[PDB]
C-alpha cells in the first residue's frame, strides 16, 4: 500500500507484461471491431478455437514504433526470431480485426530491420583501419540527427 | 562561531583598566605616556564600529562579515591585554615596561602585526625617557 | 482524452520519494526487518546544500558524531571540513620563528576558506558542490598531507618546505 | 530513479545503480520500473559511469597523493601526474551535461526517457576511445617520455571527438617536458 496505489493511478505497466489489460473507453462498434467480428464468428460456430490475447493499448503502438525506428534495439512489441525483428501477433487492439495490425507492423518492422542492423554494426565498434571507422562515424553523425527528430515526437 | 567572538570584550576591559589603574604618578610619565598610546587603538576600534553599525543597521552585516572583520583587531587586543597582565603582575615603572615592549617587538615578526604596534607604544612611551 | 499518465523513469520529484520509499520497504522485508534504516527523504535539495555548508562550519548531520545515495554525496565533503578543523586546530598558535610565520601563512588560506563560506553560493545545485569542491578540495587534502595534525618544526621545516 | 542516476554517474553511486568491478554500473534489471525498450538505453548509459569512476579515482590517486613520499613511470612520476591534470579538464563536459540535464528536470518533472539518452550519446562512442590511451600507458609500464608517443598515434585517427580529447591531454603532457627543458639547456 502507498506506494501500489499511487502506481496504480498514475502509472499503466500492466500490456508490455503478463498482467491484464483494460483501457477506459466508450466501445461501439467503430471501434469494438475486433470484437464485434469475433462474436459473429462465435455465433457462426468456428467451432470454438479461443482467442486469448493480453489486449494491448493504442498509443503505446505509437511510443513503440517511434523507438524502434530512432536506433534503439530490443522492445516488447517488435521482437526477433533469429536476429531480425518482425512483428509479434499475440497482442491484440479493441479494433482492426487483428489483422491490419500485422501488415501495419509488418512494414514498419521492416524498416525496424533497416536501422537494427546498422545499429549493430555500430554497437560492434566500441564493444589500424581508418574508413569503416570512418563510415560508421558519417553513419553515426547522421543517425544523431533521424534520432532527434523521432524522439522530439515521442515527447 | 559565536563562542569565538567573545574574547575580545574581556581584551577590550583589560585595555580601558590600565589606563585608570596605572595613571598615578609612581608609575610616571612613562607608564601615563604608554596608556595614551593605549588609548589611541581603542579610539580606532571605536571608529571601526561606526561605520560598521551603518552596514548592520540595513541589514548589510552578518556574522561571517563580523568575523572576517574583527579578526585583525583580535590580536591588536591580544597584545594591548597580555602588555597589561605583565607590566600589573612585575609592578613595572620606568625602564622595565619600555624593555618589555622592545622585547614584545620581537617576539611575534615573523608577520610584524604585532610589531608596528609595539613599535609605536615603544616611540610613545620613550619620549618622557 | 484524459491523459496516458506517466511512468517510472519521467516522473520524480514526488515519484523519487515514493520509488526510494517503496525501494527501502522491499529491501526491508526481503531482509527480514534487521535491514532497518529510517527516513527514505530528508532533506530537500537548497535545504541539503544549506546544512552541507554548515558542515564545513564543524556541525555534523547524524551519521556522524567527532534520497539514500545522500551518503556517498555528503561523506566527500563530510571529510573536508573533519580535516578543515584538524587545520585550524593546527594554526591556532600565532618551536622556531619561522615556524611562526608559517602558521600565519596558513591563516592567509583559511581566511579565503571562511570568506568563501557563508558568501558565495546562492545555494547552487547538489551536484555542483561535489564538482566544485572536487578540484578545491583536492588541494585542501594536500595541505593536510603537508601539515602533522613526529613532523618537523623551525628551520628543519623551512628546509623540507624549501 | 531520475536523480539516483545522475548521482550515480557523477560518482557517487546511487542505491539503484550498484557499483561492481565486474559488471561497472548495472540497473537493478529485476524490478517493476524497468522493460524492454527502456532497458538497452539504461545498459548503454551505464558504461560511460563505469568509465568515470575508474577516472576519478585514477586522478585522485596519482595527483597530489604524495609530498615526494612506486619507481616504474606506467603507475608514477611527473607525466603520468600529467596525463592526470589533463585528464580533469578532458572530463569537465560530462560535468556540464549532467549539470545541465538537472537544471531541466527541476523545470519539469516529467520528460521522457529519451531525454537523457539524447544527452548523453555523444560521450556513448567518445569515453571507450580516450579509455584504452589509459590502459596502454598501464599495461607496458610506460615511462616518462614515452607517453607522449602513446597518446599521439590515437589522435591520428578518423574520429574528431576523440582527435580533440586526446590533443587536450598531450598538451598538459608536454607543459611538464618544456618545463624542464627550459631549465637543463
Amino acid at each position: 500500500p502507498d506506494d501500489r496505489s499511487w502506481l496504480e493511478h498514475h502509472v499503466v505497466h500492466q500490456y508490455w507484461t503478463a498482467r491484464p489489460s483494460q483501457f477506459p473507453h466508450s466501445l461501439h462498434l467503430h471501434s469494438n471491431l475486433a470484437a464485434v467480428w469475433d462474436q459473429h464468428l462465435y455465433s457462426s460456430d468456428p467451432l470454438y478455437v479461443p482467442d486469448d490475447r493480453v489486449l494491448v493499448t493504442e498509443t503505446q503502438v505509437i511510443r513503440e514504433t517511434l523507438w524502434l525506428l530512432s536506433g534503439v534495439k530490443k522492445l516488447f512489441i517488435f521482437q526477433l526470431i533469429d536476429g531480425k525483428v518482425t512483428v509479434r501477433n499475440n497482442i491484440i487492439v479493441t479494433h482492426l480485426t487483428h489483422s491490419c495490425l500485422r501488415s501495419v507492423l509488418e512494414q514498419i518492422a521492416a524498416y525496424g530491420q533497416v536501422v537494427f542492423r546498422l545499429q549493430e554494426f555500430i554497437d560492434e565498434v566500441m564493444g589500424p583501419f581508418r574508413t569503416y571507422q570512418a563510415f560508421m562515424w558519417a553513419l553515426y553523425k547522421y543517425f544523431i540527427s533521424f534520432k532527434e527528430e523521432l524522439a522530439e515526437i515521442e515527447k | 562561531l559565536v563562542h569565538r567572538i567573545l574574547p575580545v570584550a574581556a581584551s577590550y576591559s583589560a585595555v580601558t583598566r590600565f589606563i585608570e589603574e596605572k595613571s598615578s604618578f609612581e608609575y610616571g610619565q612613562v607608564n601615563h605616556a604608554l596608556a595614551a598610546a593605549m588609548r589611541t587603538l581603542v579610539k580606532e576600534h571605536l571608529i571601526l564600529v561606526s561605520q560598521l553599525e551603518q552596514l548592520h543597521r540595513q541589514g548589510l552585516l552578518s556574522l561571517q562579515k563580523l568575523w572576517f572583520y574583527i579578526q585583525p583587531a583580535m590580536r591588536t587586543m591580544d597584545i594591548l591585554a597580555s602588555l597589561a597582565t605583565s607590566v600589573d603582575k612585575g609592578e613595572c615603572l620606568g625602564g622595565s615596561t619600555l624593555s618589555l615592549l622592545h622585547d614584545r617587538s620581537f617576539s611575534y615578526t615573523g608577520d610584524s602585526q604585532a610589531q608596528e604596534l609595539c613599535l609605536y607604544l615603544t616611540k610613545a612611551a620613550s619620549a618622557p625617557y | 482524452g484524459h491523459r496516458e499518465e506517466p511512468y517510472l523513469t519521467e516522473a520524480g520529484r514526488d515519484a523519487f520519494d515514493k520509488f526510494c520509499r517503496l525501494h527501502q520497504g522491499e529491501l526491508q522485508l526481503l531482509a527480514g526487518g534487521v535491514l532497518q534504516a529510517p527516513q527514505p527523504v530528508l532533506v530537500k535539495e537548497c535545504e541539503l546544500v544549506k546544512d552541507v555548508l554548515n558542515v564545513l562550519i564543524g556541525v555534523v548531520s547524524a551519521t556522524f558524531s567527532l534520497p539514500e545515495s545522500i551518503s556517498s554525496l555528503l561523506s566527500e565533503v563530510a571529510e573536508y571540513g573533519t580535516c578543515y578543523t584538524r587545520l585550524s586546530h593546527f594554526s591556532l598558535q600565532p618551536k622556531g620563528l619561522v615556524f611562526q610565520a608559517f602558521t600565519s601563512g596558513l591563516r592567509r588560506y583559511l581566511q579565503y576558506y571562511r570568506a568563501c563560506v557563508l558568501s558565495t553560493p546562492p545555494t547552487l545545485s547538489l551536484l555542483t558542490i561535489g564538482f566544485l569542491f572536487k578540484k578545491l578540495g583536492r588541494q585542501l587534502r594536500y595541505l593536510a598531507e603537508l601539515c602533522g595534525v613526529a613532523f618537523p618544526t623551525g628551520v628543519k621545516l623551512l628546509s623540507y618546505l624549501y | 530513479m531520475i536523480h539516483e542516476l545522475l548521482l550515480a554517474l557523477s560518482g557517487y553511486p546511487g542505491s539503484i545503480f550498484t557499483w561492481n568491478k565486474r559488471s561497472g554500473l548495472q540497473v537493478s534489471q529485476d524490478f517493476p520500473f524497468l522493460h524492454p525498450s527502456e532497458t538497452s538505453v539504461l545498459n548503454r548509459l551505464c558504461r560511460l559511469g563505469t568509465d568515470y569512476i575508474r577516472f576519478t579515482e585514477f586522478i585522485e590517486q596519482y595527483t597530489g597523493h604524495v609530498q615526494q613520499q612506486q619507481g616504474q613511470g606506467g603507475l608514477h612520476g611527473i607525466y603520468l601526474r600529467a596525463f592526470c591534470t589533463g585528464l580533469d579538464s578532458v572530463l569537465q563536459p560530462y560535468r556540464q551535461a549532467l549539470l545541465d540535464l538537472e537544471q531541466e528536470f527541476l523545470g519539469d518533472p516529467h520528460l521522457s526517457i529519451s531525454h537523457v539518452n539524447y544527452f548523453l550519446d555523444q560521450f556513448q562512442l567518445l569515453f571507450p576511445s580516450v579509455m584504452v590511451v589509459v590502459e596502454q600507458i598501464k599495461s607496458q609500464k610506460i615511462h616518462g617520455c614515452q607517453i607522449l608517443e602513446t597518446v599521439y598515434k590515437h589522435s591520428c585517427g578518423g574520429l574528431p571527438p576523440v582527435r580533440s580529447a586526446l590533443e587536450k591531454i598531450l598538451a598538459v603532457c608536454h607543459g611538464v617536458m618544456y618545463k624542464q627543458l627550459s631549465a637543463w639547456m
